[PDB]
């Protein structure tokens, strides 16, 4: 939002094989960047 | 300011629409302002931006 990249993070310990989780869990902003850069797509690394 | 003319400070003259705050843009490819596209590296209403 007008350059600000923000990171929202949150480590939940979870018990499950396929399903996603049922249940209700805030979510704390991490870190705001103010790189404020164009963005258009995104790729995940494996 | 220098006597034989400080050519250093560039600025853009063509522009597709209008931006938005706080928000830069580099690149400097050639505008297509006329009604067919352009390409290539100059002709006309094929200007440097």
């Amino acid at each position: 939002i007008d350059g600000y990249f923000k990171i929202y993070s949150k480590h939940t310990p979870i018990n499950l094989v396929r399903g996603l989780p049922q249940g209700f869990s805030a979510l704390e902003p991490l870190v705001d960047l103010p790189i404020g850069i164009n963005i258009t797509r995104f790729q995940t690394l494996l | 300011s220098k006597v034989g003319g400080n050519h250093n400070y560039l600025y853009r003259l063509f522009r597709k629409s209008n931006l938005k705050p706080f928000e830069r843009d580099i690149s400097t490819e050639i505008y297509q302002a006329g009604s067919t596209p352009c390409n290539g590296v100059k002709g006309f209403n094929c200007y440097f931006p």
